């Protein structure tokens, strides 16, 4: 049970638990059951559009990203958030996920 | 190398504009700000990949 | 993504006349050699040469960004060309 | 192993002999640029 | 050339460090393992178990406090102790409060050489009737070490907590293409570091550094035994455990010495006088 | 509860190989020290490679040569394979001459011997030869860092030479091993085990060495935080051609002429020596 996502991401980095691993965790005064992936995912959302709440609203942390689901991500941020942080953010989703994706085996 | 510096210069805040044949749509052309680069190729970004 | 392009959409009913107002404000900076600038010697775009700052030579950044601070007024029938050109060849020659 | 990190990779990876030909496709045969040259007699449009 | 090291600093709780150029390669070089230390081997303090006067286990909730347990040791892991003497490596809190009152981090009995960095932390909120009474333990040392590994309890009914020493709170790394004029393929090092407040991460880097250095410099240097004599009982467990096993120590006892030993009286010696006519 | 100076042990097979032995360590140090040192010890090692090559009556590297089996290319590719040892540290080039002829085949030993200079691999072929066919060559062999391609340095001895690419790191191949031990009371410690293949020029405990310590001066660099040439100076026309060419070109070399030096000068009199005056005057 982390009381924070740092906390979370430090115990991934010592091998405590995986990224694909179901978790406590306490994220914005709520106490959530998700993986610390997904919760990495929310943070890299929330640096890339630099709004934290907007963020947290956008994305569907139940459910594992996907096609469909980035697609209707970067839509609702083009909305809500302009082209400019869209563009910001799609970077970020670009660099994590193919940073990711080498690492994944 | 001075004039590689100078080329630097120049193309500063300007964009160019690359195409794909076959042009189908208007995203068959898009504006770039070129970044030089060592090398005989030319560096395309991944995520405009599907509109070309 | 251009800075504050939303923003720029944002004051135009046509991102053409945006795009037109850019483009002639820059033939504007480039005319009269940037002294007739609304921006503030902080304001002023920079470049990083091999020596250091110097001052961007682009004229559409210049442009744009005076757009942004708001110190620019456009439309259409402002003032006749051949009086305006006058004005601005003697408040800044050439 | 991911000689960056030093950290192996988080899953088994195939790896073996594989045999790959070079093409005659080679970018300095293709790669090409002008500014200005030789325009057409008739037309006085720039050449192919 | 002497690359270029510039830092960029926001507060005690943020930093950002730029180092180039850097020759190829070199960016993750240096990049790696400096954020696997910064992460590990940082020195700091947290805390590693808490007892509740009502509370059986970290599952139960309390009565007149609206935070269950699990909620309280979650808020007292976000609790930063700085220790200012350098040798002093555990300390116990003490908390008792009660009432319709919000528990903040000063309401913890103070210690000496103890600073509390997050005074305005909450820990939990007390109601009418409500009775807050715990104690915290507050090691120092360094990583992350879960409550199941160290299993510490300074008493019964003591909840293991999860330890985050680390004062450290994140580490990133990025490492871009930079050039000087006729090379292009420099590296260009960035380094991301978020802190709690009680190490400053410039500090903290350069403890890091350091301690790198100092792993870097470990490549420099490349007559026989009364027990079988099978003598008395008695003789065996009192003379053996007089500091003597044999028959030549036997012989080395005097009579101000053998006679001295306080199991040896007269039934003793009479055993040994028979060994002594046994052997000779 | 703090770990102490782990047993550092070493095991060595020739100027070839190496292994290095640290133990203990805190867990996943292994790597950590592990992983850095093989970076640096794949790149930055200096070491050496033949960087030119001259043969007689061969124009180019696509030329042929009567008598010999072995096309020029090919020759050119096993000399990239010769290891080639300078004794002398301050030896930074070194040109190898080479002359044989009639039915044999030639190897490394055929050089020429040169003082301070060791072929670490004298049984590697070269080009056979042929009845009536003839080899003299000249190789040079430089002393540097990583990988030069030959379009990069293009270092020519002669008009005839022939530029080749120079492989200079000396070492080939970097493995490195982490397992597990204990320290009586911690387990989960860390072994680490540095094995690594070289081509005999520079010993792996050399090469170890050598990485170690630009790691460390790399390591020192986050220590701290954060004289004009005088055809600049605008001094008079007369001075800036007659003191830019009289071999100084800074007010540092004005400076350093003193006044048996100044007024030596073929072209400084007593006009020039005002002017510089005021320069000093200007600066102090």
């Amino acid at each position: 049970v982390f009381a924070n996502p740092d906390e979370a991401l430090l115990a991934v980095a010592h091998g405590i638990v995986d990224l694909q691993d179901v978790v406590t965790v306490r994220y914005m005064g709520k106490r959530l059951e998700t993986s610390p992936g997904r919760i990495l995912f929310a943070r890299i959302v929330a640096e890339a559009v630099e709004d934290e709440k907007v963020a947290w609203e956008l994305i569907q942390l139940d459910v594992p990203q996907e096609k469909n689901s980035l697609k209707d991500l970067v839509y609702q941020a083009f909305l809500r958030l302009g082209m400019e942080k869209t563009a910001r953010l799609l970077d970020a989703l670009k660099y994590y996920g193919f940073t990711f994706s080498t690492t994944s085996g | 190398d001075e004039v590689w510096d100078a080329l630097e210069e120049v193309i500063h805040g300007k964009v160019v504009l690359l195409n794909r044949a076959p042009t189908l749509h208007r995203l068959g052309i898009q504006a770039f700000q070129p970044v030089l680069v060592e090398g005989q190729s030319i560096q395309l970004h991944p995520l405009v990949c599907e509109a070309f | 993504a251009e800075p504050g392009i939303d923003k720029l959409f944002g004051m135009v009913d046509s991102k053409y006349r945006l795009t037109v107002v850019v483009a002639k404000r820059a033939q504007q900076l480039l005319r009269h050699g940037f002294k007739n600038t609304v921006l503030e010697p902080e304001e002023r775009p920079k470049m990083q040469t091999l020596e250091g700052l110097f001052d961007d030579p682009n004229a559409v950044t210049w442009a744009m960004k005076e757009l942004l601070t708001g110190r620019l007024v456009f439309g259409e029938n402002l003032v006749p060309e051949d009086r305006l050109q006058k004005e601005m060849e003697r408040l800044y020659p050439v | 192993y991911d000689g960056r990190t030093g950290e192996p990779i988080e899953g088994p990876i195939v790896v073996g002999q594989m045999f790959i030909m070079k093409l005659y496709h080679m970018v300095e045969d293709k790669m090409h640029a002008r500014s200005t040259g030789p325009y057409s007699l008739i037309t006085q449009q720039p050449l192919g | 050339k002497a690359p270029v090291f510039t830092v960029r600093t926001q507060g005690r709780e943020y930093g950002e460090f730029v180092l180039e150029p850097l020759e190829r390669g070199f960016g993750v070089t240096l990049g790696n393992p400096l954020r696997r230390i910064l992460l590990s081997s940082i020195p700091g303090t947290a805390v590693t178990s808490v007892y509740i006067e009502d509370v059986l286990h970290e599952f139960s909730t309390i009565p007149g406090v609206k935070e269950d347990v699990v909620e309280i040791i979650l808020n007292l892991k976000e609790l930063v102790v700085r220790f200012l003497n350098p040798s002093l490596q555990t300390v116990t809190l003490l908390l008792k409060a009660e009432g319709p009152k919000e528990v903040k981090a000063r309401d913890f009995l103070p210690v000496a050489d103890v600073e509390i960095m997050n005074p305005d932390l909450h820990i939990a909120t007390l109601e009418e009737g409500g009775r807050l009474n715990m104690e915290v333990r507050v090691d120092r040392g360094v990583g992350y070490v879960p409550a199941e590994k160290h299993g510490i309890k300074d008493r019964i009914n003591a909840i293991p907590v999860d330890a985050v020493f680390s004062p450290v709170r994140r580490v990133a790394f990025q490492v871009e293409d930079t050039r000087l004029g006729q090379r292009t393929d420099l590296d260009k090092l960035t380094l991301r570091i978020w802190t709690d407040g009680s190490v400053t991460p410039l500090e903290a880097l350069n403890q890091a550094v350091e301690i790198l250095r100092e792993h870097l410099t470990y490549f420099s240097n490349p007559d026989l035994p009364l027990e079988e004599l099978g003598l008395s009982t008695r003789v065996l467990h009192s003379l053996k455990e007089e500091g003597i096993e044999s028959v030549r120590a036997l012989l080395a006892l005097n009579l101000k010495d053998l006679k001295n030993i306080p199991g040896i009286g007269e039934r003793s010696l009479e055993e040994i006088k028979e060994a002594l006519e046994k052997k000779g």
